[PDB]
């Protein structure tokens, strides 16, 4: 039945129901963090899991989820992002604040990629829903069910892709391949100012530069 | 689409390369501090021996990885600085991938290069920390569940290596489209090779996501060294520390 187990229409609705630099961005997240409970309850079968696992899932992925959302909403702006507070944060402003690298990553690996393959909101909602149904989050009563729902989002999302964009044989793939880049950008954002900042020493890749040659 | 002739050859060439790179490396074990069979749970000679053993296999690994990289069409055509970028950051993932392949259910152990099954304790006995070992063995049990095959691990490795978002990559569009080629191939091969199981593909591309996490945990384990007074040998120190 596919889409019947993960109504992409229900998800689309969840996604539509909840709509200095570092501090603006921080409050924006603060604001949007009040919605995740709502956006998650609408997602199919989510509220059906053990109350405790719902919390774990939400606790584990809130930052990837929020990042994805503002990256997409930013499809509109140029070299910037649009906060859930109504503020435009420009690329430079982020550089002057000292968070240029991670900021540029979110533009090229997220905003931009999303702008190209013209990612729609149903698709976004499914990636979000895949990020939500993360079975590896520790503490989970039963990873197995969380995994099962995630797979159900797999099927559904693909069916959807082959239907709305049948002339794009690899749509489903281009979407999933966004998740790795999002996961890295995520684990970065969660880093201690020291690991986060601590600018390295312009490495000299001699041993490897060698090996490729030998 | 179905497996185009162009594809089937690529895959066959790839599985050809692994066997090759894994052959010219099979010689290097005659240059690897043997695993010490000492009773003292934690001496200082034993701790160093075991740590040398693991760090060395890590070295042979980097080389087996650099050889393979040269065998993937398109790799040797990028900036030398890009080839460095893709390998520098990819190394860890390919290692974890090549570990899961050698994962043994029942034994709950990982047998590196032709023999000697290492388990969680051994891993510990070698310097690694529990917060990295567990995730490792977990990713293992899982990849193992997928009952993948030689070609399937190859394609994955290749997809891992051709990640356009690795830091310091310049020709990002080339790397991207280059990756697409193996994704697409892996898709076809999977559909055919694994019919009645359409999820194999998604399940696969997802491990690519698990690798990013295992990557940052491992880098949490490299720093941990700065407080242990154990040193990484030149090669590893270059691809990680920096
Ligand atoms: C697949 O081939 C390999 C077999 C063993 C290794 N060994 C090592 C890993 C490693 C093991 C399993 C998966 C990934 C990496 C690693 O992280 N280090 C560095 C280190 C060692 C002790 C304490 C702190 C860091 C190794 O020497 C590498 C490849
Ligand atoms: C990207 C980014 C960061 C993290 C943001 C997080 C974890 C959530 C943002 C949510 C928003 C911005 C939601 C919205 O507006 O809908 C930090 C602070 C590390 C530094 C600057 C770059």
């Amino acid at each position: 039945s596919a889409n019947e187990d993960m109504p992409v229409e229900r998800i689309l609705e969840a996604e539509l129901a909840v709509e200095d630099p570092v501090t603006n961005i921080c409050q924006a997240a603060d604001k949007q963090l009040f919605t995740l409970v709502e956006w998650a309850k609408r997602i199919p079968h989510f509220s059906e899991l053990p109350l405790d696992d719902q919390v774990i899932l939400l606790r584990a992925g809130w930052n990837e989820l929020l990042i994805a959302s503002f990256s997409h909403r930013s499809i509109a702006v140029k070299d910037g992002i649009l906060l859930a507070t109504g503020l435009h944060v420009h690329r430079n402003s982020a550089h002057s604040a000292g968070v240029g690298a991670i900021f540029d990553r979110v533009l090229t690996e997220l905003v931009s990629k999303m702008r190209d393959m013209q990612m729609d909101k149903t698709e976004l909602g499914c990636l979000r829903a895949i990020v939500l149904f993360n079975p590896d989050s520790k503490g989970l009563s039963n990873p197995a069910e969380v995994e099962a729902l995630r797979e159900k989002v797999y099927a559904s999302l693909e069916a959807y892709c082959k239907h709305k964009y049948p002339e794009q044989p690899g749509r489903f793939a281009k979407l999933l391949l966004r998740l790795p880049a999002l996961r890295s950008i995520g684990l970065k954002c969660l880093e201690h100012l020291f690991f986060f900042k601590l600018i390295g020493d312009t490495p000299i890749d001699t041993f490897l530069m060698e090996m490729l040659e030998a | 689409v179905q497996l185009s002739p162009e594809q089937l050859g690529m895959i066959e060439k790839l599985v050809a390369a692994q066997q090759q790179c894994n052959r010219r490396s099979f010689s290097d074990r005659l240059r690897v501090t043997p695993w010490p069979i000492a009773p003292d749970p934690q001496s200082r000679e034993a701790r160093q021996q075991r740590f040398a053993h693991f760090t060395e296999l890590a070295i042979v690994s980097v080389q087996e990885i650099v050889d393979f990289a040269k065998q993937l069409p398109g790799f040797l055509q990028l900036s030398r600085e890009d080839q460095i970028a893709l390998l520098k950051t990819s190394a860890i993932e390919v290692m974890l991938l090549e570990t899961s392949r050698r994962y043994n259910p029942g034994s709950e152990s990982i047998t590196f290069l032709k023999d000697f099954s290492y388990n969680r304790e051994d891993f510990a006995k070698a310097g690694l920390q529990v917060e990295f070992i567990n995730p490792i063995f977990e990713f293992s049990r899982a990849m193992n569940e997928l009952q993948l095959n030689d070609a399937e691990f190859a394609l994955l490795i290749a997809i891992s290596i051709f990640s356009a978002d690795r830091p310091n990559v310049q020709d990002q569009l080339q790397v991207e489209r280059l990756q697409h080629t193996y994704v697409e191939a892996l898709h076809a091969y999977v559909s055919i090779n694994h019919p009645h199981d359409p999820l194999m593909f998604p399940r696969m591309l997802m491990k690519l996501v698990s690798l990013r996490t295992l990557s940052s945990v491992h880098s949490e384990q490299v720093f941990a060294l700065r407080l242990q007074d154990k040193k990484l040998p030149p090669l590893l120190s270059e691809i990680w520390d920096v």
